[PDB]
């Protein structure tokens, strides 16, 4: 629902590359493969972590908080 | 010196690509396994949640926090919590971080690992700082807050090895190759029409002479000249992964020697 | 009377456990009592002080986890009723089906 | 629920020793050594180093079950050569080779200036 | 006596035994028990 911290297979930290992955797609107009290779994800185990991730936390954040401070 | 030889092909902040020569297969594989699973590292082990109004579960957040790479350069100065005489944790065996995030903005506030604040006394060591790698300066995206949501928690990070849990592993993926030309015939190459055409040559084939395709099979040849590429998660520098792996394997063998002498004296 | 052997200490004054509290197997999460006829003779441990019996709701004997959300409301009849959500991890282990 | 603690992969328990050497009655001058809280990482290294010893007739290791972090190492040496001394020599040669490897890697890393 | 939060208006209320379970601000009859004030410990594995 949010980007995993580490790649499942090898353990490379991919959780810090998610926000820069979206920038490479929306304002640099790169295709997904070049955006993955630019971030340093050269193993397809790491590439499937970012490429196949679904950001379901954005849908969860549209609901109003139950306990609002 | 006489023994295993190292020729480093490439060196980076988080990658070292080297040729480990004049060494047996078992010791190269043992070094690979020790770097993967046996190097002590600092990682967040226990999370005490005070406030959690996020959309993520407490245990979800705790599992994400365990996988945050923390600085572990001076991890040998830290003690295992099982070997410490304190009740739960202290500065001698743990590093206490805190994380206080509030959604004060109308847009979504991202909670990063740069927001983790060490509140324990480090005693001048070089541990506990979350590792920052990207150019933006933020860390790993821990959570996301909408307006009015709060996340207050306290992490205790203790030293451990990747055999206990993979959050303590600093070794990422370790590339490990030998005999790229298959001159030892350790693989029987599957093929449809031609094995040489259908199997792409590895990048290490430039570092060995190709076979002369008329010479007899060398039955006396053993596996040496390993091409290894260690990648660092960031917790320790990539050279310290290899050095600490050699040290850990040496300490394991020395512990076997010590136990052997202790039961020899009885 | 007839109290369950599980702990009741995690309950609050309303008989409901607060969200966030960790629960373990056969622990009471909803506490409920019903009145009985006074001055009976059953099971030996029956006295005039025992004006009620326990109709509490324990957790499953093998399950555990964290109380995620406790919801108090009324039904169509106006009777008060509660819903307690317990949240746990299912980490894959030997025998899990994929 | 039935999952064992992970520290049982590398922590010696109560009343458990690191090594446990038994004589082997199948062959003369042969012992079986049970290594607790170790795995293929130590076993393969020790076995392949023992096979480089010239006076060792047999060296093998097995992990009887992957659930338990322990392995059995059978050593059979020549007559007049204690298999405990063969284990000591194999361990010492591994220590020396690893020390040489550490020094070589440190010097070669210090030669690198692009890090 | 015990703290609750209304499900839709998210207003903190204090309810006793005799109080009917109903929000005093927006009248929604669904109330959530407040999260506990004691700190709860999670292993980060
Ligand atoms: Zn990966
Ligand atoms: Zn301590
Ligand atoms: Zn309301």
């Amino acid at each position: 629902m949010i980007v995993p911290v580490r790649c499942f297979s090898c353990g490379k930290v991919v959780g810090d590359k998610w926000e820069s992955y979206l920038n490479l797609l929306q304002e640099d107009e790169l295709d997904e493969g070049t955006a993955l290779s630019r971030l340093g994800l050269k193993r397809y185990c790491c590439r499937r972590m970012i490429l196949t991730h679904v950001d379901l936390i954005e849908k969860f954040l549209r609901y109003n908080p139950l306990e609002k401070r | 010196s006489e023994g295993p030889q190292v020729k480093i092909r490439e060196a980076s902040k988080d990658n070292v690509d080297f040729i480990l020569s004049n060494v047996d297969l078992a010791m190269a594989n043992s070094l690979r396994r020790v770097m993967i699973a046996e190097i002590p590292t600092l990682a967040i082990d226990s999370v005490e949640v005070e406030t959690n109004t996020t959309v993520l579960a407490d245990e979800f957040i705790a599992h994400r926090l365990g996988l945050i790479p923390l600085q572990s350069m001076d991890i040998e100065q830290l003690e295992y919590s099982r070997d410490c005489f304190c009740e739960d944790h202290c500065d001698k065996c743990s590093v206490v971080l805190t994380l206080q995030a509030f959604g004060e903005s109308e847009s979504t506030t991202n909670v990063y690992s740069k927001d983790l604040v060490i509140v324990s006394n480090l005693m001048g060591r070089n541990i506990g700082h979350p590792i920052i790698q990207d150019k933006e300066g933020n860390g790993v995206l821990i959570c996301k807050l909408r307006k009015g949501q709060e996340l207050k928690l306290t992490c205790v990070a203790k030293k451990g090895i990747a055999k206990e849990h993979a959050k303590w592993g600093p070794a990422a993926a370790i590339e490990f190759e030998y005999d790229p030309w298959n001159k030892l015939k350790h693989t029987d190459y599957w093929y449809e029409q031609d094995s040489a055409k259908e199997w792409p040559q590895s990048k290490n084939c430039e570092y060995e002479d190709p076979p002369n395709e008329g010479d007899p099979f060398d039955y006396k040849a053993q596996a040496d000249t390993f091409y290894m590429n260690v990648e660092s998660v960031g917790s320790i520098p990539v050279d310290q992964v290899v050095v600490r792996g050699i040290d850990t394997l040496q300490k394991k063998v020395a512990s076997i020697l010590l136990a052997l002498t202790q039961m020899d004296q009885d | 009377l007839r109290m369950k052997h599980g702990t009741y200490d995690k309950l609050d004054d309303d008989g409901l456990i607060a969200p966030g509290v960790r629960v373990s197997g056969e622990d009471v999460i909803i506490g409920k009592t019903t009145p009985i006829s006074p001055d009976e003779e059953e099971l030996g441990q029956r006295t005039a002080y025992h004006s009620k019996r326990d109709a509490s709701t324990p957790l499953r004997s093998t399950e555990n986890g964290i109380v995620d959300q406790v919801l108090v409301t009324t039904n169509q009849d106006g009777l008060k009723f509660v819903k307690v959500r317990v949240r746990t991890t299912k980490i894959p282990q030997i025998g899990d089906k994929f | 629920m039935n999952a064992p603690d992970r520290f049982e992969l590398f922590l010696l328990g109560e009343g458990e020793s690191k090594l446990k050497i038994d004589p082997d009655t199948k062959a003369p001058n042969a012992v079986v050594i049970t290594f607790e809280k170790e795995d293929h990482t130590l076993g393969n290294l020790i076995r392949a180093e023992l096979l480089n010893d010239r006076k060792v007739l047999f060296a093998a290791y097995k992990v009887e079950h992957p659930f338990f972090a322990r392995f059995k190492l059978r050593i059979q040496t020549t007559e007049g050569y204690d298999p405990k001394d063969a284990l000591k020599n194999a361990c010492n040669s591994i220590i020396n080779k690893l020390g040489a490897l550490k020094t070589n890697f440190e010097t070669e890393w210090n030669l690198q200036t692009l890090a | 006596t015990l703290k609750y939060i209304c499900a839709e208006c998210s207003s903190k209320l204090s309810l006793s035994r005799t109080d009917a379970v109903r929000c005093k601000d927006c009248g929604h009859r669904i109330l959530l028990k407040a999260r506990t004030k004691r700190l709860v410990q999670f292993e980060a594995r």
